[PDB]
Order: C-alpha cells, then structure tokens, then sequence
C-alpha cells in the first residue's frame, strides 16, 4: 500500500497527486494535475523517468 | 540474503530483498519492478560514489540494513 | 517556488544526510549555501567543499544554479567554480531537490567526464597521468578545503 | 488529498491500487492492475463511472 | 472472493445503512440472509422484506444472486422473489456491494418500472389505476410482511 | 448554505456543500467535478428512495447534517 501516495504534490507542495504522468503502459503519480500539465505542455520527460510524455489522466481515487 | 534500503529520487525509502553477490545491475532490475524506473535511468550512489553495474554488493562492501541513494544518470561535461 | 523551498529545507532538517548539508543564507529562501564532504578513498577525502545555491523564481521546473566557493581540482568543475553538469542545465529534472543535486555532484568528483571537459588541460591530466591528477587534487585538497 | 489512495483494491482487497482505469483524459484509481487488466481484457466498462476503459494503466506512486 | 466477501461483512457489521442489512448464513460465507425496510410513505411502509444472496464463485466479478423469501407485490419482483433489475444482470458493477445491491433495491420499491415488467398484470394496474396497485401492495406487506 | 454528506459507491464518504434550494441536479454536478463520475449515471437515494433530477433538497425535506446514498443508475425490468 502506497503510504507517500496521500503526500502533496512534490512539485508544487500544495496540491494532491492527482495528475497521473502515462508513457506507454505505465504511470508516475507524483504531481498534481496543474503541475504535470505544465510538463506536457512544454513536453518535458518525466521527472522519475525520463520517458517522454504521452498524456497526463486527471486521477481520481473512488 | 538480506534487506538493504533505497532512497529513491523523491526521498521515499524502498526494501529490497537481495544477496551479497548481487551485482548493480541486478539491484537495478529490482528497482525497476518497485518504481518502474529504467535501469539506465537509474545511478546509484553510496559512500558518495557511483556504483557501477558490473560489481556486486559485496565488491562495494554494502552490508545489511545498508542504504542505497538513488539519483538520475548524469554527466558531467 | 517556496512551499516546495521551505519543504526540502525541513526536510533536510528532519532526515539530515551524511554527505551533503544545505541552507539559506541569512533569511532569503532563494539563496542556500552548501557543503559537500569529499568522498573516502578519493583525493578528495577529508575536504569539505562549500558551494552556494541560488534557486530561480520559478524553480523547480527550472534548475538551480549551483558554483562552488571552494576552489576543487576536477575537468568538469573550474577554478571558476562553475560546474557544467547536465542535471543542471537540459538533463535537470524538476523531481531533483538540492539534496539529490548535491549527491549528484559528490558522485562526479570520483565519476568525471574528460571526453567533453570543462577545463581541457586537467582532463589532459587526468587522460596522461591518473597518478598525477590524483596528486593535484589531493594537494587541492588539503590547501583549500581544510 | 486522497485518505482512501493506500486502502487495498476494492475488488480483491489483497493488492495495492496500481492499476488505472483510464477513459479520455481522466481515470479511476481503485483497482489493483491485476483486476484492472481483468475488467479490460473482459470488454468491461469502469467500474465507477460505466464509460468505456481505453487502457489499464500500471501506476507507481514515486 | 472470500478476501472481498469478509470485508463487506466487516463493513456491515460495523456500518449498514439504516435501510438494509446482510450477514452470513451460518458458517457458509457464499450464502447470505439479508432485510430490507420498506420505505416511509409508501405501499411498503412498515414491512421487512427478507432476501437470500448467494455469491458466486467469481464474485465480484460476476453479480451476486439475490431474490427475495418474502412475497412483495411489484412489477419487478416475481412469485418467487426474483427481481428483474439490470445492475443484478448486463448491468453488474464488481464495485457494488452487498449493501450498495440493496439500498438499489429498495430503491426500486417505488420506482417500478411497469413499461417493461416482470409481472405483466401488477404493471398494468400500476398503470391504469394506482391507488388499486397501491391498496394491494399495502396488504401483501400486511399478509407477508409483518 | 450547509453541508451534507454523500456516500460513495464504495463506501468513501465526501462533504459538499448546498442550499436547500439546490436541485439534485446541482447536487450531481458537485459530485462530478469530486469523484468524476457523470450526473446520468449517478443515482441518489435518501431514506430509501431514489431522489428526482428536477426537485430541490428542499423538496425532499433534507436538512443539514444529512447522508445522502450514491448508487449506480438503475433500472427495472
Ligand atoms: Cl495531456
Ligand atoms: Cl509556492
Ligand atoms: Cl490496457
Ligand atoms: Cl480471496
Ligand atoms: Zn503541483
Ligand atoms: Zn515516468
Ligand atoms: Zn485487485
Ligand atoms: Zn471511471
């Protein structure tokens, strides 16, 4: 069980992990949905992994 | 075998389950399974230096209870 | 930039490493200074090198810029201080924090790159004579990080 | 921030949510990937919202 | 299911809705007893109706069984208490629970669907004279429910 | 304005606030900018009864402090 997933953002510090960073079959969720579209906007990689960027999903935990 | 620990890039601390014989590069496929980090992504760290893939926990004397720091691959240049 | 500022720097208060320490000068949160202790089995053991630390307004998408004060023998680092590292400049990521960048740049005074080197004629050095350069950066050393 | 995030996946109750459903540019994080992976390989909708699954996402939280 | 079945019955045993309530048949986790309020202001009011769920071997990926043991007077719920409700077929959702499946049932109670019916003679009162299906219903949850 | 509580579908339980004049619709919309699920396939039920798009919270005699039921959209047959 993810203990750090209930931690803010690790960009901006004040806002959930809510924006899901997909490259291919996988996701980094770290950032929050603002952040990680700021990275896709100006097509930055990953911040953990480096792969390109292939969409953010706007996440949410039912 | 034994437990070492990982910090990973944002500071979150990993167990990995591993042998002393163990090489870097092993210890990066099991950090690839946890975290979903590639291997060439992944540099090592400890006692300040860079592992490098082909040595084993044992050549860089990393006991028990040891902690691994873990950063992106770098270059310098 | 300093909720996520104020969240390394009590964060490095609360889990403190070993190798590298950070924090701001005076009270401005945009400029730190930093040590690194230089690693064992290295000609760089023993030293403790100061860097500072000025973080951009919109860190951490983009990097901080980070210059020694200690004056350290190394092809990628100069006399200067600069540091050309890519983690700093087009290989920086915004996950790095300054203790991860610190660790990093530890990591390259052991691990440098002569092939593409700040300063050409110690990566000649370095290429010619390991011996030599390890001489010179230990004399480095002891005359400037002590 | 999301409390529910570390609770086991609300089908099995015996894996982590790693697996995302994704559907447009959102997604429903309350599945392990391995039911996740069921529900799509299945030509189920999500589980929460109905709309249809577009891929599983295997998430890890950095 | 036995993982997911024995959380539900925790969640139950600790926190079921006001309407409803489930629990293990004896010592068999697959079958389960479980009651409904008829709801306020309404043919039901008053009434407990009693259901038995049996879960199958894939549950939650395939829907529980559910069927009524008391008789209940309702355009969707057969003589034998089977109900014909889409969320227990094509509908199914493996994020319902027990305790979802039946406050969705008792919301069904008066929200009949009497254009496409399992019983054809109750819906077609419930059309054409409502206070009669009304009277009706009223009685059965007397006759049965009580 | 007040606050109710709304059960999820599995069983998370989230606060919003509401006037008494709100319509249920109004009510779904809220849940969906929360949870993401959208207004048609959410059904809301308090003290055992589904509760209509069109009326109001009002309507329904829902007071402040109340627990509201989200279930899927449903139907009979
Ligand atoms: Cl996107
Ligand atoms: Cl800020
Ligand atoms: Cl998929
Ligand atoms: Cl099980
Ligand atoms: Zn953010
Ligand atoms: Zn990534
Ligand atoms: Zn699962
Ligand atoms: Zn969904």
């Amino acid at each position: 069980l993810p203990l750090n997933a209930i931690e803010p953002c690790v960009i901006c510090q004040g806002r959930p992990k809510n924006g899901c960073i997909v490259h291919g079959k996988t996701g980094h969720l770290m950032a929050c949905f603002t952040c990680a579209k700021k990275l896709k906007k100006r097509n930055k990689p990953c911040p953990v992994c480096r792969q390109p960027i292939q969409m953010i999903v706007l996440t949410y935990f039912p | 075998s034994m437990q070492i620990f990982v910090k990973t890039l944002t500071g979150k601390t990993i167990t990995l389950e591993v042998e002393p014989s163990d090489t870097i590069e092993n210890v990066k496929a099991k950090i690839q399974d946890k975290e979903g980090i590639p291997p060439d992504q992944q540099r090592l760290i400890f006692a300040g230096k860079q592992l490098e893939d082909g040595r084993t926990l044992s050549d860089y004397n990393i006991q028990k209870e040891s902690t691994l720091h873990l950063v992106l691959r770098l270059r310098g240049g | 930039a300093l909720k996520r500022i104020h969240k390394e720097l009590n964060d490095l208060a609360r889990d403190p490493p070993a190798q590298c320490r950070a924090g701001p000068v005076g009270d401005d949160m945009f400029h730190w200074q930093a040590t690194i202790m230089g690693p064992n089995d290295s000609p760089y053991q023993g030293g403790v090198f100061f860097l500072t630390i000025h973080f951009p307004t919109d860190y951490p998408f983009k990097p901080p810029k980070v210059a020694f004060t200690t004056r350290i023998y190394h092809p990628n680092i100069n006399s200067n201080g600069s540091i050309k590292l890519d983690i700093l400049r087009s290989q920086w990521s915004p996950a790095l924090t300054i203790s991860k960048v610190l660790l990093s740049i530890c990591s390259l005074l052991c691990d440098p790159n002569p092939d593409d080197p700040l300063v050409p004629e110690i990566a000649r050095i370095y290429k010619t004579d390991r011996e030599k350069y390890n001489r010179i950066a230990r004399e480095w050393t002891q005359k400037y990080a002590m």
